[PDB]
This record gives structure tokens, C-alpha cells and sequence, in this order.
RNA sequence: CGCGACCUCAGAUCAGACGUGGCGACCCGCUGAAUUUAAGCAUAUUAGUCAGCGGAGGAAAAGAAACUAACCAGGAUUCCCUCAGUAACGGCGAGUGAACAGGGAAGAGCCCAGCGCCGAAUCCCCGCCCCGCGGCGGGGCGCGGGAAAUGUGGCGUACGGA
């Protein structure tokens, strides 16, 4: 199958030949808008391997986020505060660029609903993500067992609620040692059960 | 592909402009070592009309 | 303040733990609701053991209570093809199965 | 003002019908705790709002 | 003329009744209400003020559809049939 | 009389719109009654002719659409009116067949593999 | 062919009409404001008797919606008299106050006591 | 020059659909203080808390190890008792502070992509016939129209598989 081939491809990114294909790319994405729907995935074997398919109802949006940090949005100076919270500059913001790129794909395509998303190409002030989206209505979708389970309504807005790859990347979970601090649910409900007493009716 | 690195096949029609060329960019040099002789040929459109679709990258 | 002799201590009440205490007068309610639940479990299957599925004998881990045994997750795959039972069969006649379970001895 | 408009003119009417006493017959019913209207509005002393 | 006399120029209005809510708080020259945000499409409400969310909320106004989805609730929302005839 | 709809239930439309217009013309020569000032009698009546008006339109607006369900009870596109009204989520919800059907691979598994009704001796 | 424009501009495309597979409600709406419920009922204060006697006019309250147009029209079917005016004034009550004037051959007193109000 | 494919990209009151807003006790994701304590105060505390923004469901989230361990080893997730005010953190000050093992409640596991083999063996829509119908589905017929080789369906997924 080419699908090896060309993901070897892909991981040789420093590679001449897909350094200039990404150059070219970045520089006719750069020159689009900054939100629009592709005719077709730029990466298959990618999209396929996060669950793309060659049917009706999935759809693929190029889009576009500002490279950088994010400063605090407070007027000229002035952080009213302790100096611990003085800092406006170096400050990081907790969700990754990809998941800030879904996320608003899927609050313009309010009646699709986010699959996944990967990376094609990025320069000093950009970074353009391709994402999948999937038409939880169309019949070929609704008929089908093995992808009906999107078309339920607690699937609805996965992006949002940070349920996708990209969110989950950022809400610290997993197993083991590493990861004590979201034992349950999340952070915050760790944070709820460590945080409460239990009053027994006899104590 | 599959079938020049089987050596199951005869020759390699290549269409010359695929949209992404990655997905054929590597094919040359394969069926260089597998010895199966590979020609290039001007239109996706033309080549995949040979077949009985829009479009076909490779016969 | 402290005053003569005493223990000195660290009561963790700074934040506000007032709004959120977790009370157990539901605790009767839960019980009753609990074992209703598993009596219907119980009679909706009909002829089968209440309690489920066997489950295998096993050592505790560490050097507190590597003397003691108790039931485990499931049984390996390696014993539970040395007593002859099918993987998918095991557990539709009634027998857990897990296949991350090791054998060193 | 006699310059008015169609929205202010519909709420003057409403509240000028409102502004009735009520009538006698109710103080007869069988569970009535009502002795006369308490929502009266005069002209000038409450000012209506606007 | 700080106070009795400088009341005497207030002739004019600032505010008017709006749409939505029907207060009258519609500022006319921001073309805004101040209660309910009304040129917004999300109605204006905010977790500092308890009573605000009180005064207007569910429960309060008519439930003229709601009302009538709870009394279908309670039977399955039954449709098409009718009771058994005479 | 008493004007009821169960003998207006077998009627034709025409003579239910002229039995129609003979009852609001009623109506409006008891309203002219009431305001020049006229008996509690009439006063009285204007309810009755008001519920007459009321059941002879909804016999007639019953009838109509009952005929017009009928006409699209076969057809697979029909008017939102007709359409099932519950709830929102209830009409985005997947339908009876394709919340069942199921795919080959795990259906054959279930027919390899039923589940099994057994008993432990004590 | 050639441009003699410096300027691309949007072609000219073709848009379809409408040809619905289903309409969209079932059923057209009933005429709720006909001419039974456009005209309530008329006044018999002084005012109005001194007009009818004077004037030669009727005076109706009608309800905020009706034009000039349908209160006419309205008026000529119900009591099959023509009508030459009609002047319309909202009411500090709420209702649409209605004076309708006749055409010279018909008399108002007559109609007024065909209708029932002297 | 014209004609014809394909690729990109427009315009439609085109045919059929879908989203918006509300509530918000419980939940998920960001943002995020300062009163206060330290007998002053700047790190620390208050506190990942109030306020702010977005998004659901009848629960949500999590979830079948890139785990815990170092034993004669356990075996998805979630909740309770204990571990434990402990290891650890901290102007080592004030203060903060888990996890494993053990006992219970419940108990359920699975699917792709990829590698391959099957003549695309796959799916959608229109028109017609019979049936069913207030969850728009079943059968048949169309040298009917499309999607799809830039990859649909069947087998098959780390417990190995063909
Ligand atoms: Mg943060
Ligand atoms: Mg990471
Ligand atoms: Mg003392
Ligand atoms: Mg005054
Ligand atoms: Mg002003
Ligand atoms: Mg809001
Ligand atoms: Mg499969
Ligand atoms: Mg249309
Ligand atoms: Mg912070
Ligand atoms: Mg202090
Ligand atoms: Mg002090
Ligand atoms: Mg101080
Ligand atoms: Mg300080
Ligand atoms: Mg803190
Ligand atoms: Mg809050
Ligand atoms: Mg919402
Ligand atoms: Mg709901
Ligand atoms: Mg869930
Ligand atoms: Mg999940
Ligand atoms: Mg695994
Ligand atoms: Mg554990
Ligand atoms: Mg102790
Ligand atoms: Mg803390
Ligand atoms: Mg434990
Ligand atoms: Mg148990
Ligand atoms: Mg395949
Ligand atoms: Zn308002």
C-alpha cells in the first residue's frame, strides 16, 4: 500500500522534497482566507488514520490561528494586585493552537460536529490545521452502526467541552503516578472529592 | 503498488499532475527497482477516463 | 493563643468548607435502594448465581499481605486453555476472563 | 405631549381603562377579602413612570 | 443652583421602553437596553445579583407552552388517537 | 335550539358556513342590542351565540383537517402541521429501524456465541 | 473573445424558481379580520345621534386593524348602503371611532332605524 | 478560434435537511481576583475559590494500561472506609498535603487506520408498483442519476492474525 510510503514521507519533513512542498503550501494557504473548506484532505493516509472516509457527509475545513503566546487582556499596565500577579507578557495559555483551531472550525459549522484535526503546514505568524467534520444528519451517517454513535446528542460540541484529542492532551489525564492530580472525572472533580468532608451520620 | 513490489506487473502508467504529488512522488523510483518499466502521462482526467471515473492517478 | 501545656495542632478548616459538606442522611435510602436493585438483578436472572461469575485465587502483592489470598479479576488465558474452556465461551457459560493477567509460577 | 406615538398612546389607554374603582357587587361574594382598590393611580401624585 | 433649581432642566428623556423584556431601560442613544442587552441575541444575566435572576426567569411569566409539554409528559406525549368513542 | 356538534358532524360545508353566517349576524344585532341598552334576556344570549360560533367553526376546521390528513396519509413529503408534533430532541432522535440494525461482524458473533442459561450445584 | 473593461465583474448566472415539493403549511389561513369582526357595533351617545340627524353620516367603532378601504367595503355588504367617506380617529378608550358618510341619495336616519339604533 | 474532460471557485426564493435562543441544582472546558492569615509585609495563604465566557445530559466526565509494583505479585473506569493529617511541600514560618497496597458497591468489554485478500463485492437520491405508517421503513422494477480507485464494503487489531 502507499500509504507506508507516504508517511515515511511525511516524517521526513527536513527532507528537500517536502520541505518545498510545505513551503509552497504554507504560502497558498497564507494567501487564502482564514477559514475554508477544502475540497479534499491534504493529508489521506493521516485523515484516515484519525478516521476520515472517502464518503458523503464527511467534510475537511483549512483553517488558519495566529502564532504566539497570549498576554494578558488587562488595560496599559496596571494588574491590579500582588506582584506575584504583575506578569502580562510571558504568559501561556492552557489549550494547545490545534485544539484553539477546532474549536472555532466547529463554532462556525454549528450543525457539524469535530471528528479530529491534524497539522499541514506553519510559518513565523501562522500555523494551519485541517480538520474533520461530519455531518451527523445525512443518511449514509445515520445508517451506518459503526459511525452512528456521533449522531447521539451527548456527542454534541465535543470541541467545546474538550473531548476531543486535541483538548484531551491538555486535561492532565492518564494513568499512573504522573498523573494523580485528575484521578475521577477531571481536575476539578479531584479537587472536589480531596476537598470535602464527609460528615457520617454517627461520625 | 502492491503489484510492482510483487512484480506482478507489466508497466506503470503515471498520471503527471496530482494535486498532492506525494502520493506518487516515491512511485518512480520503486518500480526502478523493481525493474517494472514506468511511463509518465499528461492528464489524471485522461488517464482515469480509461476507467470509468472522474479521475485515476496510476494504471 | 496557646496556654499551658498542650498538643499544638493543624486544623485544615481555611478555606470554605461550609460550602461543601457532604452529609449522609440519604444513607438508609441508599441501602434500601442498593439492595432492591440487586434483588431484581437477582430474579431477572433467573437460574444463574447471584453473586456472577467464578473467579480465580489470588495472591496479594505486596510484602503486608503476600500471605493472605483473595479473588481476583478474571482467569488467564493460559490456565483457562490448560482446563480446555474457549475464550469467547468462558464467559457466556459463566467465567470471568482477563487476558492481562500474567502466569510466573 | 400631543406629539405622541402609536406604542405610548396603547399603554396611555390601557392604564387611563385601569384606573376604574371596583365595583360593588364583588364586596358580596362568599370568600372576598377585598375592600376597595388599592392600585389607584391620581394623575399627580404618582407619575406613571415614562 | 446645585440642586432644586438645576432639577428644573430635566425635560428630556434618556431611556425608553424595548421589546424584549418591556422595562423601560432601552438607552436611546447607545440603542441598548440596560436590563436585557436587547440587540444582543443572548439575554443579558449575571451570577452577582440573585434577586435579577428572580424577578424574571421560568417560573415566572405564563408557561403557555411548557406547562402544556409537562401535562403531555405525564401521559407520553400521546398524539394521532383519541379516547374510545361512545 | 341548542346547537351541538354531533348532528353538525354529518352536514355539509355549505350549509355549516350559511348556518355560520346566520349566527354571527345574530351576534352582531344582540351587541348592537347591548349597547343602545336592551334586556338581560339578550344580554344573557350573546354567550350561548358566541359558543354556537365556536363549535360550528371547530366542527368545521376538525372536518377539514381530518379530510386533509387522510389525503396525505400515503405521501412521504407532507406539511410541517401535519408532522408529528413532540418534543425537539424526540424528532432529532435516530428512528425504530436504524436504532436496531445492527452490523454483520458483532451479529455474527452473537449467533457463534448466544448467551447461555446456567445453574452452579450448591 | 476580448475585455474591453479593465474590470472583472460577476457574471450573470440563472436562478430557478421555486417549485416546492410539498407546501409548506397545509392549509391557507382563515380570513379572521372579514367583515363580521371588522365592525363591532355602533354609537348611540348625543354626539352621534346630532351627526346622523345633521350629517347624514353613521358613526361605528371598529377595531384598530381596518383601513379606511375595508371599513367601507365592510359597511356596503352588511347594510347594502353606499358610502361617499369615511373619517377615522383612535380613541383615548382604544377602539377606532368611524364616521361614515353616506351617498346623498340614501338617508341616514332610515338605515339607522333599519339597524336597530335611534 | 471552437469543442470536451478534469481541477479549483462562485451564484441561486434550486430539492431535501440541520444550527442559533432559554434554564442552568448537579457536570465538562477556559479565564481568574482581593478581602483574610501570617498579630507588620512582598513569596506563601485565601485559591484553580468568587465574579466573567463557552458547552451538554438525565446524569455528565472517566474508562479497558506507553498501569501499579519489586511481591510467592496484582490487573479498565467510577464511588465508600482506611491508608492519613502520613511521605512530601513551605520567609521549613503561618500553613498546605496525595498515592500504592488491604476491605467493600458495581462489574462488560469492544472497534478502526495501517499490513493483506476478495472482478467496488460499498453507499445515497429520484420515478413507478405492492405493504406498512405519526419514530418514513420492507420487497420488487428502472441500458435512472450520482458518490467512490486521492479507496466503499467483507475478513481482521496486539489476548496475536491470515
Ligand atoms: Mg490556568
Ligand atoms: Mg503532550
Ligand atoms: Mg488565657
Ligand atoms: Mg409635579
Ligand atoms: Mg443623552
Ligand atoms: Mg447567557
Ligand atoms: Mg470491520
Ligand atoms: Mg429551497
Ligand atoms: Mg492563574
Ligand atoms: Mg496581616
Ligand atoms: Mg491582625
Ligand atoms: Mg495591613
Ligand atoms: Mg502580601
Ligand atoms: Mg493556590
Ligand atoms: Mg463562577
Ligand atoms: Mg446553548
Ligand atoms: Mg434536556
Ligand atoms: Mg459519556
Ligand atoms: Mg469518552
Ligand atoms: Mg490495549
Ligand atoms: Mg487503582
Ligand atoms: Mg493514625
Ligand atoms: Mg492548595
Ligand atoms: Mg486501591
Ligand atoms: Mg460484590
Ligand atoms: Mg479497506
Ligand atoms: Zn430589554
Amino acid at each position: 500500500g502507499a500509504y507506508k510510503y507516504i508517511q515515511e514521507l511525511w516524517r521526513k519533513k527536513q527532507s528537500d522534497v517536502m520541505r518545498f512542498l510545505l513551503r509552497v503550501r504554507c504560502w497558498q494557504y497564507r494567501q487564502l482566507s482564514a477559514l475554508h473548506r477544502a475540497p479534499r484532505p491534504t493529508r489521506p493516509d493521516k485523515a484516515r488514520r484519525l478516521g476520515y472516509k472517502a464518503k458523503q457527509g464527511y467534510v475537511i475545513y483549512r483553517i488558519r490561528v495566529r502564532r504566539g503566546g497570549r498576554k494578558r487582556p488587562v488595560p496599559k499596565g496596571a494588574t491590579y494586585g500582588k506582584p506575584v500577579h504583575h506578569g502580562v507578557n510571558q504568559l501561556k495559555f492552557a489549550r494547545s493552537l490545534q485544539s484553539v483551531a477546532e474549536e472555532r472550525a466547529g463554532r462556525h459549522c454549528g450543525a457539524l460536529r469535530v471528528l479530529n484535526s491534524y497539522w499541514v503546514g506553519e510559518d513565523s505568524t501562522y500555523k494551519f490545521f485541517e480538520v474533520i467534520l461530519i455531518d451527523p444528519f445525512h443518511k449514509a451517517i445515520r445508517r451506518n452502526p459503526d459511525t452512528q454513535w456521533i449522531t447521539k446528542p451527548v456527542h454534541k460540541h465535543r470541541e467545546m467541552r474538550g473531548l476531543t484529542s486535541a483538548g484531551r492532551k491538555s486535561r492532565g489525564l492518564g494513568k499512573g503516578h504522573k498523573f494523580h492530580h485528575t484521578i475521577g472525572g477531571s481536575r476539578r472533580a479531584a479537587w472536589r472529592r480531596r476537598n470535602t468532608l464527609q460528615l457520617h451520620r454517627y461520625r | 503498488t502492491t503489484l510492482v513490489e510483487n512484480k506482478k506487473a507489466q508497466l506503470v502508467v503515471i498520471a503527471h499532475d496530482v494535486d498532492p504529488i506525494e502520493l506518487v512522488v516515491f512511485l518512480p523510483a520503486l518500480c526502478r527497482k523493481m525493474g517494472v518499466p514506468y511511463c509518465i502521462l499528461k492528464g489524471k482526467a485522461r488517464l482515469g477516463r480509461l476507467v470509468h471515473r472522474k479521475t485515476c492517478t496510476t494504471v | 493563643a496557646p496556654s499551658r501545656n498542650g498538643m499544638i495542632l493543624k486544623p485544615h478548616f481555611h478555606k470554605d468548607w461550609q460550602r461543601r459538606v457532604a452529609t449522609w442522611f440519604n444513607q438508609p435510602a441508599r441501602k434500601i435502594r442498593r439492595r432492591k436493585a440487586r434483588q431484581a438483578r437477582a430474579r431477572r436472572i433467573a437460574p444463574r448465581p447471584a453473586a456472577g461469575p467464578i473467579r480465580p485465587i489470588v495472591r496479594c502483592p505486596t510484602v503486608r499481605y503476600h500471605t493472605k489470598v483473595r479473588a481476583g479479576r478474571g482467569f488467564s488465558l493460559e490456565e483457562l486453555r490448560v482446563a480446555g474452556i474457549h475464550k469467547k465461551v468462558a464467559r457466556t457459560i459463566g467465567i470471568s476472563v482477563d487476558p492481562r493477567r500474567r502466569n510466573k509460577s | 405631549s400631543s406629539h405622541k406615538t402609536f406604542r405610548i398612546k396603547r399603554f396611555l389607554a390601557k392604564k387611563q381603562k385601569q384606573n376604574r374603582p371596583i365595583p360593588q357587587w364583588i364586596w358580596m361574594k362568599t370568600g372576598n377579602k377585598i375592600r376597595y382598590n388599592s392600585k389607584r393611580r391620581h394623575w399627580r401624585r404618582t407619575k406613571l413612570g415614562l | 443652583t446645585k440642586g432644586t433649581s438645576s432639577f428644573g432642566k430635566r425635560r428630556n428623556k434618556t431611556h425608553t421602553l424595548c421589546r424584549r423584556c418591556g422595562s423601560k431601560a432601552y438607552h436611546l442613544q447607545k440603542s441598548t437596553c440596560g436590563k436585557c442587552g436587547y440587540p444582543a441575541k443572548r439575554k443579558r444575566k449575571y451570577n452577582w445579583s440573585a434577586k435579577a435572576k428572580r424577578r424574571n426567569t421560568t417560573g415566572t411569566g405564563r408557561m403557555r407552552h411548557l406547562k402544556i409539554v409537562y401535562r403531555r409528559f405525564r401521559h407520553g406525549f400521546r398524539e394521532g388517537t383519541t379516547p374510545k368513542p361512545k | 335550539a341548542k346547537i351541538k356538534a354531533r348532528d353538525l358532524r354529518g352536514k355539509k360545508k355549505e350549509e355549516l358556513l350559511k348556518q355560520l353566517d346566520d349566527l354571527k349576524v345574530e351576534l352582531s344585532q344582540l351587541r348592537v342590542a347591548k349597547v343602545t341598552g336592551g334586556a338581560a334576556s339578550k344580554l344573557s344570549k350573546i354567550r350561548v351565540v358566541r359558543k354556537s360560533i365556536a363549535r360550528v367553526l371547530t366542527v368545521i376546521n376538525q372536518t377539514q383537517k381530518e379530510n386533509l390528513r387522510k389525503f396525505y396519509k400515503g405521501k412521504k413529503y407532507k406539511p410541517l402541521d401535519l408532522r408529528p408534533k413532540k418534543t425537539r430532541a424526540m424528532r432529532r432522535r435516530l428512528n425504530k429501524h436504524e436504532e436496531s440494525l445492527k452490523t454483520k461482524k458483532q451479529q455474527r458473533k452473537e449467533r457463534l456465541y448466544p448467551l447461555r442459561k446456567y445453574a452452579v450445584k450448591a | 473573445k476580448i475585455r474591453t473593461s479593465p474590470t472583472f465583474r460577476r457574471p450573470k448566472t440563472l436562478r430557478l424558481r421555486r417549485q416546492p415539493k410539498y407546501p409548506r403549511k397545509s392549509a391557507p389561513r382563515r380570513n379572521k379580520l372579514d367583515h363580521y369582526a371588522i365592525i363591532k357595533f355602533p354609537l348611540t351617545t348625543e354626539s352621534a345621534m346630532k351627526k346622523i340627524e345633521d350629517n347624514n353620516t353613521l358613526v361605528f367603532i371598529v377595531d384598530v386593524k381596518a383601513n379606511k378601504h375595508q371599513i367601507k367595503q365592510a359597511v356596503k355588504k352588511l347594510y347594502d348602503i353606499d358610502v361617499a367617506k369615511v373619517n377615522t380617529l383612535i380613541r383615548p378608550d382604544g377602539e377606532k371611532k368611524a364616521y361614515v358618510r353616506l351617498a346623498p341619495d340614501y338617508d341616514a336616519l332610515d338605515v339607522a332605524n333599519k339597524i336597530g339604533i335611534i
